């Protein structure tokens, strides 16, 4: 009753994060046959079936992208600690708080009972006609509507944040003294109710296609528009799912340094850039499609600008850690271990951005190294510093300090051992997507799937790390969510707390 | 390990040949290279050299084991 | 919401310019030689030669000059 | 800013602060993650052992030993034969092949 009927925010970002960490075992699930099946030439567990294993990375791809992800980062944290950070009572809607969240266990359903019927949709994550229309059957329009489930789910979630940030905050707080978790989730409902619904016109005229014998991605049609729409939705995707990392990056570097961040302006500016700079630039997905060149110029010339401010928030970062009292836990290292690891992730970009240099990496390895850098050091590393971090405030369980650092060893052994061999298969030139390869590409693989199976230890470890909490009394903080009792009353802020300028 | 009375070293010799196919590439690029000198001062020692070296690095534990 | 830092126009410049050439590219597309929903476009050899061949020359023959100098580099690897 | 660490460093007791970079004791962490490496290994070798359906036969010494003795070399059904990557494997530009040698 109590978590079906839920109108707290913090009981439905509780129910976020369980869910997200319901997806992540999935696709760890899902991830294991990749790798099991991809560790010597030949037939592995499949026993040769291909139909499967384009069922296994399209399943596996689209639940780590869209049901862990965002889950955990935009619906989990968000929803607990947006409120509380700001100083509002509540979300401005809290029943559509609660349907934003009922969406996604349907769309989980829909998207997991695809791949019991027929011989499921393999397709890609990212479906492309006219394979994804010559699929018959029922599997494929059960995964497109799972996709447009998930995104009125976003949409709906991101109209919540952006209403409750611009009309509930705090007496005297102004947009200058909102911690950058706070800035970071708002551009990313921005970027989601810019997104989100081109996509769900792409998914309608996929379906039209499908089943209405309609003509927009067809024979008489044209087949290019389809990944024009879908990489105009797709590239503000991934920067969804990165921002609240960035956040979460930002209030952890600046509590363990014992330092406020160096240039919130240039931060916020940062961000800003980064949002706005993500619609622009959508055909780098495209390079190999055909396109005349002038289209091609200006969209490598375009991409490569998206570095500079990473760079300075990556740089201010450092700064931030530059000449404090640092003291160094578990959610410190996975914060700093993302900085390392997402600039590894970055630099790879820049050269993916540089068209001529795609010609000979576009589908390999390379791209699928780059985004696991981008996504399992930069997602996965925030959304495992913010869990050893605000978990006592959240959850009322600490945490055990060195089964947690003997987690951290074995993921971040396992996830660099995994994909960082997958750069020099990409380079050899071995494609994307495929079972079997030639003989050659023997070892790196070997590599890569010993690796795997230590990122899967690392995710059992982590269950162990849970143990009982010790509470306090606060008195100060520097952020809304420290003054708070573990756990916080089910009416957080029973008074509603003031910011007082100082006087002359 | 027999041992006969007919020479093992040649055979060894021409089945470690196939292990050194660049250094021969080399040493054949060189000879008809230098077809056109007229001077008497062109010759291919140092492509024989790195050929017939990587065939003895190959065939010298092969040749001792056939022999007492 | 802010005083904007002295980064910010520095980022500003190539943000702008970006933004100037997206508007320009999206532009000069209903001006190409393809876009054209008639058959009767083609058999005026002389006006399509010429509007395709504008083209090709505009954004390119900027870097004529360098194509066949191969300046397809940074450094000068021969 | 210094309250909130310590209110956090109460409510984690388990958490060192014993003035080095490494908090916690290497001799509790280093047996650990080798006792879970040593478990992803015998999952690995599962895998490879028991799980296989096909071993191509391109793979057996045989083959394996056939193929060494030809080399990098690739035929031609209108040419002679060509040495495959010239420049990795550093053969001369006056060379082509090996029966052209
Ligand atoms: C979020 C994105 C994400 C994450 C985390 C991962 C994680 C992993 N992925 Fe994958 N992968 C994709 C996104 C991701 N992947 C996408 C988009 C594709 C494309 C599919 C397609 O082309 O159609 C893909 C495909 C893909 C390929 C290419 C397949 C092919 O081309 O044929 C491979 C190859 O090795 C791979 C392996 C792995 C491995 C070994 C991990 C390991 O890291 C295992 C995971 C371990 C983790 C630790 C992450 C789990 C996280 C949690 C459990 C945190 C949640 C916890 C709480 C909320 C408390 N996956
Ligand atoms: C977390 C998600 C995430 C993030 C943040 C990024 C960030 C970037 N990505 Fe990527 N990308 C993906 C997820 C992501 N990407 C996915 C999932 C795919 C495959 C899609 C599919 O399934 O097909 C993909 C594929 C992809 C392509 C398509 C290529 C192809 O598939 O053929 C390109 C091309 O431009 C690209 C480039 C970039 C660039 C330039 C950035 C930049 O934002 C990164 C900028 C950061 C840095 C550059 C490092 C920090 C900067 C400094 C330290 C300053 C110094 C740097 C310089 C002086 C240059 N990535
Ligand atoms: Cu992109």
């Amino acid at each position: 009753m109590r978590w079906l009927y839920s109108t707290s925010h913090k009981d439905i970002g509780l129910l976020y994060l369980v869910f997200a960490f319901f997806g992540g075992l999935l696709g760890t699930s899902l991830s294991m046959l990749i790798r099991y099946e991809l560790a010597l030439p030949g037939r592995g567990l499949l026993d040769g079936n291909g139909q499967l294993y384009n069922v296994i990375i399209t399943g596996h791809g689209i639940i780590m992208l869209l049901f862990m992800v965002m889950p955990a980062l935009f619906g989990g944290f968000g929803n607990w600690l947006l409120p509380i950070m700001i100083g509002a009572p509540d979300m401005a809607f809290p029943r559509l708080n609660n349907i934003s969240f009922w969406l996604n266990p349907p769309a989980l359903a829909l998207l997991l009972l695809s791949t019991l019927v027929e011989q499921g949709p393999g397709t890609g994550w990212t479906a492309y006609p006219p394979l994804s229309v010559q699929h018959s059957g029922t599997s494929v329009d059960l995964a497109i509507l799972s996709l447009h489930l998930n995104g009125l789910s976003s949409i709906l979630g991101a109209v919540n944040m952006l209403v409750t940030v611009a009309g509930l905050r705090a007496p005297g707080m102004k947009l200058l003294h909102m911690p950058l978790f706070v800035w970071a989730i708002a551009l990313t409902a921005v970027l989601v109710i810019l997104a989100v619904p081109v996509l769900a016109a792409a998914l309608v005229m996929l379906l039209t296609d499908r089943n209405i014998n309609t003509a927009y991605f067809c024979e008489s049609g044209d087949l290019i528009l389809y990944q024009h729409l879908f990489w105009f939705f797709g590239h503000p995707e991934v920067y969804i799912l990165i921002l609240p990392a960035f956040g979460i990056v930002s209030q952890v570097v600046s509590f363990f340094s014992q330092k406020p961040v160096f240039g919130l302006t240039g931060m916020i500016c940062a961000m800003g850039a980064i949002s706005l700079l993500g619609f622009i630039v959508w055909a780098h997905h495209m390079f190999t499609v055909g396109l005349d060149l002038d289209t091609v110029a200006y969209f490598t010339s375009a991409t490569m600008i998206i570095a500079v401010p990473t760079g300075m928030k990556i740089f201010s970062w450092m700064a931030t850690i530059y000449s404090g009292r640092v003291w160094f836990t578990t959610p410190m290292w996975f914060a700093v271990g993302f900085i390392c690891l997402f600039t590894l992730g970055g630099v790879t970009g820049v050269v993916l951005a540089n068209a001529g240099v795609d010609m000979l990496v576009h589908d390999t390895y390379y791209v699928v190294a780059h985004f696991h850098y981008v996504l399992s050091m930069g997602a996965v590393f925030g959304i495992f510093a913010g869990v050893y971090f605000w978990g006592n405030l959240i959850t009322g369980l600490g945490y055990h300090e060195g089964r947690a650092m003997v987690h951290f060893w074995l993921l971040f052994i396992g996830v660099n051992l995994t994909f960082f061999p997958q750069h020099f298969l990409g380079l050899a030139g071995m494609p994307r997507r495929m079972f079997d390869y030639a003989d050659c590409f023997a070892g790196w693989n070997a590599v890569s799937s010993f690796g795997a199976s230590i990122s899967f230890i690392s995710v059992i470890v982590f269950a162990t790390t849970f143990q009982e909490a010790v509470r306090t009394v606060p008195r100060t903080a520097t952020t809304l969510e420290w003054v708070l009792l573990a756990t916080p009353a089910h009416h957080a802020l029973s008074q509603v707390p003031v910011l007082r300028t100082a006087s002359s | 390990v027999e041992y006969t009375e007919d020479d093992p070293k040649p055979q060894i010799e021409e089945d470690c040949k196939p292990h050194c196919v660049k250094e021969w590439a080399a040493y054949k690029a060189c000879a008809e290279r230098i077809k056109d000198d007229t001077t008497g001062q062109a010759h291919c020692s140092g492509q024989y050299f790195d050929f017939w070296k990587c065939v003895d690095h190959c065939a010298a534990p092969k040749i001792f084991a056939h022999l007492k | 919401p802010f005083k904007l830092p002295l980064d910010a126009y520095i980022l500003m410049l190539p943000i702008t310019y970006a933004s100037a050439a997206f508007v320009a590219m999206c532009c000069r597309v209903p001006t190409a030689d393809p876009e054209t929903s008639s058959i009767a476009y083609y058999e005026d050899e002389q006006k399509s030669a010429a509007a395709a061949q504008r083209y090709d020359n505009s954004f390119k023959q900027f870097f004529d000059a360098r194509i066949r100098n191969h300046k397809v580099g940074v450094f000068q690897n021969w | 800013a210094r309250a909130q660490i310590e209110r956090w460093a109460a409510e984690h007791p388990t958490a060192p602060r014993v003035g080095r970079i490494f908090e916690v004791p290497l001799g509790y962490v280093v047996p650990r993650v080798a006792a879970g490496i040593a478990a992803a290994g015998c999952l690995w070798y599962m895998n490879n052992t028991f799980l296989q359906t096909y071993r191509p036969e391109s793979l057996s010494k045989e083959f394996l030993e056939e193929q060494a003795k030809i080399g990098e070399v690739a035929q031609r059904m209108n040419a002679p034969p060509v040495y495959l990557n010239p420049f990795t494997n550093r053969i001369p530009g006056s060379i082509l092949g090996p029966e052209d040698a």
